[PDB]
Formats: C-alpha cells, structure tokens, sequence
C-alpha cells in the first residue's frame, strides 16, 4: 500500500461509501473523510492539499468530495491520473456527486475502487472495463606470445563437471622487419559454450591432415584472433579445459560443532599456481572457529561468515578447521566454495606448437608466456 | 529504477525523474532558474497574489547575486541576467522599476516587491 | 488586391451547433457557446480545454469571460443568464436576463455592465457587482435582438443588430435608442465596431446575402460587400488587417479585403453552416461558430518586413510619414540603446508594386521593393526605377548584387545585377529558398547547397534548415535550423575539385566539400 483509501465523501461529515482495500481504515476512512473533507479538505481550490499528516488530492462535485488520500507517494502524476480515471467512472455510477445516489451504488462504487486501486498501487479503468464486472633491424626480430585466459567452473560435491567454460585471446607482440608472413599452428579445439574472434588479416589454410591459420602480423602488440579456434576466443572449459583446483568438501558433524576438511588438488606437482584462496563458507551460529593448514595462512571473517584460505604459490596443497556452534533451527544446507587462482599455463589448453615466420630468417620467439586466471569458480 | 545516462528518452513519467537528476547534476545556488519545477510549483499557492509575489521574488534573485547586506539579499547565480550594461536595449533596469512600489501591484505582490527593489540594488 | 495573411486552424472542436464565439477579454482563451446546453472553453494555445459550464439542457446561444470577476456570463434558453466562477467552478448567479433566450452578451470591463440581447426584442442591462440585478432595460427594437457590441470609444455606447433592418445604437442613460442606422435591407444579424480609438464604424450583415460597410459618423453606407453567396449568417471587422471576415449558412467563410472588396479568401471546413464570426480586439485570431462545432483561426502577417543599409535609409512599408503602396523611411537617430528610437523618417520617390516584402540593400546602393510574384528595384536614395524582375520570394544574399529568387517553377533561382542565373539551377528540385552564397534549397527532406559556380551540389545537410546565410567570404555559414543551429565550413578547394568532377550526387551530395565546422 502507497494509497491507505480511495474514498468517496460527503461533506455532510461522513464517508459516504469508500474502500478499504485491504483491512485498516474501516472507521478510521469515516472520520478523516467527514472532517477534512468539508473545509474543502482544508484547501484553497488547490488539488492537492495535505492536512494531519494524511495527503488528500480532491475534486468538489457539489456538497460533495471525491477523496483520494495516501500518506506516502511514488509519483506526483500517478495519484492525479487514478483520481482522474476515477472521475470518469463515478458519474457512470451516480449521475455526478449526491450523496443519496452516492449512497445507492455503494456496490458500483466500491467495487470500481477494488479495481481501480489494488493493494494500494494505482491500476487503471474505464467505463467498458467496469462493465464486465457489474454484468634495416631484423637482427632484432623477435616474438612473443602472451595467452591470458579465464576459466569458470560450477561443480558439485561429488565432482561433477556441471558447467564450465574458458574465456581468452593470445596476444602476440612481434619485432619484425619486412613483412614477413607466419603460420601459426595450434592444437584442436572442442567447445560446449560458443565465441571465437579472429583478427583481420587472418587466412584460413586447408590442409588434408592438421589445421593451419596464416597471417602477416600487424607489427608491435595485436591480439592474434588468428582463425582456427581464433585468438580471441570463449572456449568451453568443459570443452576439455582443465581445472586447476578440484576442491573435495567433506563436511561433517561433529555433534554440536561441525568438522570441515577442504581437500584441495593442483595439476602436475611441478606446477605451481599463486594467488590462491580458497572461501569456505560457515553458517550463521558460529562460534569460533579453530583452523590448521599446513600452507599459507587461514582465517575465519565474521560478518562474511566465510573462512578464507590464502596461499601465496602452491604446488598443491589442504586445510581443516573446527566449527563450533550453537544449533539454532535444524541443519543448514551448505553454500558453495569459491576458489581463486593464477596458474602459469592455460587450462583451456591452448598450446602454441609452432609459428614459423618467412619472408626471411629465423627469428626468436624470445617468449612465449601463460597467465591463466580464475574466474567465477565454484563448487558445493 | 530511476536515473538516466541520457536526456530522457519520453512520456511525464520520465520526465517527472529527469528534473530530479537534473538538480544533482547542478546543485549549486539553488536550481536558479527553476527547471521542471515551475509546472506543479504554480498551483502549490492558487489562491492568487501569493504566487506572483513567489515568482517576483524568484526573478529578482536570478537577476543578480549582489553584496547582501541589509535587505541587498539577492542569491542565485551572480551573472545570469546581468545588471545594468549601458548599451544594453531596452535593459535590465525595466523590471527593476516594478520592484519599487506604492502599491502599483496589489499589497502581497507589494509587500515582496519593496523588499525586492532593496535586494537587486 | 494583396495582403499579408496565412489561415491556420488554431484549434478546433467538435459540438452541437455553436451560436456564440468569443475570445477571452485578456486571456488567451477562446469560450464557444454550443446548443449543447453547455459552454466550453479552450486555450487553443497549448490546446488545453479549461474549463466547460452546463449553463442549461437547453442551447446556449451566448457566452463572454467577465475576465475582472474571473467569471463566465452565458445566456442560454432558460431565458437566464447564468455566471459561473471559471476557477473555483461552481455557479456565481443565477437570474433572469430576458423573457426569451440570449442570443449574444456583450461585457463591459470598465463598467460592472453586461448588456445581454435577446429575442424577447429586448436588450437588458445587468450589473455583476449588485449580484446581477437589472440596472437597465433598453426598449427600441421590435424583432428577435441577434447580436450586441459595445463601441469602443464610448462602452457606454453600444450598438445591438435586430432582424428589423436596422442596428441602433443606444446610450446606457437611455433606455430608447438614441439614433437607429437602417444598416441593411433584410434584417441585421450582427453588429460590430470597427476597432479603435479614431473609427467610427458600424458593419450589418444580413440573410440578404450581404454584408454592408457602414460609417457611423457620416451615416452612409460607406459599400456594400458581396459577402457570400448565400445568407450571411454575420460578418465582422478584422481590426489590425485591412479585411472583413463573413460566415455564412452555405459552411463557407470568405475574407474581402477592406479597399476594394475582392476575394482574398473562401473557406470551408467540412463543419459548414457558419452562424458567427468574431475577432480578437488585439488581433489575428478570429474565430467562427459552425453546426458542427467552433473553429479558433489564427490569420497571417505577424512580423514586419523591413532593411537597414548603410545610408541610414532603413526601409519599411505602411507606418508613420510612409504609405503602403510607396516606399519611404529613414533612420538617422542614434538616441540611446536603452529605449526605442525615433522614427527619422526622411521621404523616398517612386513605387509601382505592393511590398510582400520591401528591403533596403545591404550596403546602400539599391532598394527592392517584392511583391506578387514580382521584385521592383528602386535606386538607394534616388528611386528611380533601376530594375525589375521576377519573385515570389526575394531575399539579398551575402553579395547583395546577387541574389536569390524563388521563381517558382520548382528550382530556387539566383538572379545577378537583377538578371537571371541560369549558370544557377539546382540539380535538387526545390520546395523552399535560403541565401547567402551557397544557396540552399530545400527538397526530398534535404537541405542541398549549390554553386554559383555550375550549380553542381556541393553537400546535403539532412536537417533541413529555416535560413541559411553565409558569410562575406563565403566560407563559413550560419544555418538556422531546428537542429538549433550549424555553423559549416565550405573549403572551397575541395569545392572545386568536387564540383568540376561533380561527385556529389543529384539529392544527396557529397559529403566532402562542405565540413560541419560546429
């Protein structure tokens, strides 16, 4: 409710029919109406007019006020039009303002309001609607490549894949003289979720056997978008992206408290990752919490009722902690964790197996570098 | 929902917000020069002189923002409406004249109006 | 015979045969008094109804704005005159103006008066401050009392139209008509003043086809104005434009202009049978009272046509120490910026043509003087007849001894030394004409601006401007547009290759040749 009433009156000091839309104002619709009302709702000739701390906006139709009143507004235009539309549905009913007819069609009238103003929000009628109702340097030649990538999974507890999917573009900064035209050759690409963008100046090869995309690079930093999957490309982490972090979540209830062990899992040992948190959540009774982890440090944060695991770099790595609780309501289900990680390889598995550059001699791919980043990853 | 990137895009509804953006993006002295204000603020004094001498007042503090001392009282924006070039046609001074008073509008516009001629200048 | 006019419908409104139309004294409202039994009102400025009263059940031959009170005076066929409170709405008096309904109410706002005639043969005075008590009754006429106005020059004087032959013109002080005018031959229908302070005027209309010109001063019938082809229904005096606006019973208006009484105008709405005719006493809106509803229509010539060179010649028409059909008018005075300055008139020879437009040279040398479908050329100071030419529309460009024309034949003309261009003619068409030294001409929702050059089209500007003008390099111009305003960059190097390899396309043009400079 913005709108308490929508009221039709009588300045003979009463409410002559009015509607309450929902119960509150019974008697209290009869008292406003019937003294504020007759001092023109204590107006000048002015339609909107606030009087003990009630808006009334009116209309005089002769010994008689048709009434809305709020105490509380959405917008300056809105009560006028509902009062207005109003207006074209009373004399409809009773022939203008009486308080004797008024009085007879408290049925027409009311029921017009019920439809008119509903739960206190202003709708909309008219005189058919209501009748329903009523019925040169190349010894500088040099490359680079830079694959930054993203990858987002959902997954449950049992490890199930749910949904994933890996965004990214390989960026390729080259010193070159002349124009030398390169051939990029990459490993194939599968994705469940859809998105590749290639760069202009990008040529597509067919071969019988092996796929190939050739291009002449734009010179300094371009992303590649090169064709094939592309180099700028949403792949599908699912499509045989690999995730970096498997979290096994075991719960368990101690009894009172409850007993949370967080297995985390990395890819080969020789990888590391850095940037590493692990959110474990925590229910609203909680306690204190008592945490070990042999990496990194943890801690518990009120407030975000989460406990947060931090790892500068990992080979891999695990954590437990005890909750203590009061046991208020019955077992809460649990939220998901949410992990974030940088790792140095792409786990949308793009591999650069080889660009061999022409229109001269063997330049040096100086570098060629992997910035995997997480991104909404989530598991139960 | 409300606030918009652009001017408006249509219909009062819109229109109602826009004035309210409007002031945040240009609080400063007031709104001055009354924006999409001036169209519910008449009937807000119906009963009659009260909004001329409202309105008197309004256009005499948007003339100028003088030194204001006693009774030189004028806010708003120091030049908007200027006061007094000499090349000026057929000037500013005009309705300054108004403002000085007999009774030459009815006594709540005069009222207003003597304070209001001490203000500007 | 020519003149300034432009009929636009102002506002329109559909309704049961509307007797009475009237303009607000002071506000920009229109009341229409309807056989509805109701009167409504609205400002057919920001097309606004204000207000409607239901005055009766039965037809409400009259209504007027008591504008001081803030109250409304009708008369309808409750043989009363009712008034009503137009803001606070709700029924200020109740009383009984006549034995038979009021036909037309007339208001005197400098007297508490309202004098009201009726077909009773009655006019009857009430006063608005007594509460509407009957401070006189007027006893003269001996048929159905049409209409009533009050003159101008004395309110105490009005005149009242009977369908007896005559319209007399009575004083307040006397209840009898102090002279009657025999203003027509088959009853009067209406009466009017000529507006001001310096006419005295009297018109008649009548169902004998007819409207007739009366002096009241001399007492003649001044001429006789053939009105309509069929019952004239009222007619009445434009005050500011030379003309007489009739309605008449056949839905056709027609405007006769007030110095030979040729056809300026005929009307028709699809509204038809026209009853009435009134005009604002500030004018150029006349409004018109129909079967089928009320008109409010707004007449042409709002603004002056005028030029000021550099010889202090500063040219008009019609004013003070000028006449219309000649040409004169000069201004030396330098008198201070703050007020308005003397007319400074000094006199000027020779005319030959009306001025639609009359123009002073940019820098003094010529005059032209443009009027129907043709441009005169007056020499500076001298004006003897220098040169001639055609022109519905004459405007002086930047160069001003090259100029546009509209020459109305469907491509926007440049007339140089006063002698037509040819090596100028849009590859547009044209519906419309700006100047300056790119001359755009308006077409297919284009603004193209052509050469003087080989009239190949340099650029299209896609909104469509009210002016340009170009500056005295011809590089830079000023477009007045409902966009606001452009200021456009023409480089005129790119100009010449563009032009010469003609690139730019027939109604499109080429968007390089012309830059948007801001």
């Amino acid at each position: 409710m913005v709108l308490l009433a929508a009221a039709v009156c009588t300045k003979a000091g009463k409410a002559i029919v009015s509607r309450q839309f929902v119960e509150m104002t019974r008697t209290r619709i009869e008292g406003l109406l019937a003294a504020f009302p007759k001092l023109m709702n204590t107006g000048k000739q002015h339609t909107f007019v606030e009087t003990e701390s009630v808006r009334y906006v009116y209309q005089p139709m002769e010994k008689l006020y048709m009434v809305l009143i709020t105490t509380k507004n959405s917008n300056i235009l809105e009560d006028l039009e509902t009062l207005r539309l109003f207006s074209r549905v009373i004399p409809e009913y009773c022939r203008a303002l009486e308080e004797n007819e008024i009085s007879e069609h408290c049925f027409d009238l009311i029921f017009a309001f019920d439809e008119i103003v509903a739960l206190g929000y202003r709708e909309n009628v008219n005189l058919a609607q209501i009748r329903t109702f009523t019925e040169p340097p190349i010894n500088m030649e040099s490359v680079h490549m830079k694959i930054e990538e993203k990858i987002t999974l959902t997954c449950g507890r049992d490890g199930g894949l749910q949904n994933m999917e890996l965004h990214g573009m390989i960026m390729l900064r080259i010193s070159d003289d002349k124009f030398g035209r390169i051939r990029l050759h990459v490993e194939n690409e599968d994705k469940k979720g859809v998105q590749l963008q290639t760069h202009p100046n990008v040529d597509k090869k067919l071969f019988t056997a092996e796929s190939l995309i050739g291009l002449k690079n734009p010179e300094k930093s371009f992303p590649v978008n090169s064709d094939v999957g592309v180099l700028k490309w949403r792949l599908q982490t699912t499509e045989e992206s690999f995730i970096p972090l498997t979290i096994n979540c075991w719960p368990s209830e101690s009894g009172n408290g409850c007993d949370v062990n967080i297995e985390y899992e990395l890819q080969e040992d020789n990888l590391e990752l850095n940037d590493v948190v692990i959110t474990i959540p925590l229910p609203s009774g909680v306690g204190a919490p008592v945490i070990g982890e042999i990496d990194g440090e943890y801690r518990h944060d009120s407030r975000r009722n989460t406990l947060e695991w931090c790892l500068p770099v990992i080979d891999a790595k695990n954590k437990s902690g005890s909750l203590e609780f009061s046991i208020p309501g019955q077992p809460n289900d649990f939220f998901p964790v949410q992990v974030s990680f940088i790792s140095k390889k792409n786990y949308c598995n793009i591999q650069v197996t080889k660009v061999t550059q022409v229109d001269g001699n063997s330049p040096v791919r100086f570098s060629t570098e992997t910035t995997f980043l997480v991104d909404k990853y989530e598991i139960l | 929902v409300e606030l918009i990137y652009k001017v408006c895009h249509a219909n009062p509804s819109e229109r109602a917000r826009f004035i309210r953006c409007i002031y945040n993006l240009l609080q400063s002295s007031s709104p001055a020069v009354k924006y999409e204000a001036a169209g519910t603020l008449v009937t807000l004094s119906s009963a009659p002189t009260a909004i001329k001498a409202a309105a008197q007042c309004y256009i005499d503090l948007i003339i100028k923002e003088s030194d204001n001392n006693v009774k030189l009282i004028v806010l708003d924006r120091l030049v908007e409406l200027k006061e007094h070039p000499a090349h000026e046609r057929v000037l500013q001074d005009l309705v300054m004249d108004i403002l000085r008073v007999l009774s030459t509008p009815d006594l709540e516009v005069r009222k207003k109006t003597l304070q209001l001629a001490l203000d500007l200048v | 015979m020519p003149l300034r006019l432009d009929i636009k419908r102002k506002l329109t409104a559909r309704s049961d045969r509307v007797k009475s139309v009237d303009l607000h004294p002071t506000e920009p409202w229109m009341l229409a008094s309807l056989y509805n039994g109701s009167v409504c009102v609205w400002n057919h400025e920001t097309q606004t109804l204000v207000k409607t009263f239901e005055v009766c059940d039965l037809p409400v031959r009259a209504a007027k704005f008591v504008a001081r009170k803030n109250w409304v005076v009708t008369g309808a066929d409750d043989m009363q005159i009712r008034v009503f409170n137009y803001n606070t709405l709700e029924r200020v008096h109740m009383f009984e103006a006549h034995s038979d309904y009021i036909r037309c109410i007339a208001v005197h706002p400098t007297q508490p008066f309202i004098l009201t005639s009726s077909d009773d043969m009655l006019i009857k005075l009430w006063d608005w401050d007594k509460k509407w008590s009957c401070s006189q009754v007027f006893e003269g006429h001996t048929h159905y009392v049409m209409q009533i106005v009050i003159n101008p020059k004395d309110n105490n004087q009005f005149a009242s139209a009977s369908l007896d032959r005559t319209i007399k013109v009575w004083q307040l002080g006397s209840s009898s008509p102090n002279f009657t005018l025999e203003g027509h031959e088959k009853g009067v229908n209406c009466i009017d003043y000529y507006s001001g302070g310096d006419k005295p005027y009297l018109i008649s209309g009548a169902d004998d086809r007819l409207v007739k010109i009366w002096d009241y001063q001399n007492k003649t019938c001044v001429q006789t104005l053939e009105g309509h082809a069929q019952n004239v229904s009222c007619a009445s005096f434009h005050p500011e434009l030379p003309i007489i606006i009739t309605g008449s019973e056949d839905g056709t208006v027609r405007i006769w202009h007030s110095s030979t009484y040729r056809l300026e105008s005929t009307l028709n709405y699809g509204m038809e049978r026209v009853w009435c005719v009134a005009s604002l006493r500030g004018s150029n809106n006349v409004a018109l009272g129909y079967d089928e509803g009320s008109i409010i229509v707004k007449l042409g010539r709002e603004e002056p046509a005028m030029s000021m060179d550099a010889n202090g010649k500063i040219i008009w028409a019609k004013h003070s120490e000028v006449q219309q059909a000649n040409l004169k008018a000069m201004g030396d005075t330098e008198i201070k910026d703050g007020e308005r300055l003397p007319l400074a008139v000094k006199d000027m020879g020779s005319c030959e043509i009306y001025p639609q437009t009359i123009q002073h040279n940019p820098n003094g040398r010529f005059v032209v003087v443009c009027g129907d479908g043709e441009y005169i050329i007056y020499t500076a100071m001298a004006l003897r007849n220098k040169s001639f030419g055609s022109a519905q529309e004459f405007a002086w460009a930047h160069d001003s001894s090259e100029y546009a024309i509209r020459e109305s034949n469907s491509i926007v003309k440049i007339f140089k030394n006063f002698k037509e261009k040819k090596s100028f003619k849009p590859d547009f068409g044209a519906e419309s004409i700006y100047g300056g030294f790119l001359l755009g001409v308006r077409s297919v929702n284009g603004l193209a601006f052509y050469d003087w050059e080989n009239t190949e089209l340099i650029r299209r500007i896609e909104i469509q401007p009210k002016h340009i003008f170009w500056s005295d390099s011809g590089e830079l111009v000023c477009i007045a547009t409902e966009e606001s305003f452009f200021i456009l960059k023409y480089l005129s190097e790119k100009v010449l290759a563009a032009q010469e390899t003609h690139e730019g396309v027939t109604e499109d043009g080429i968007e390089d040749a012309f830059e948007v400079l801001g």
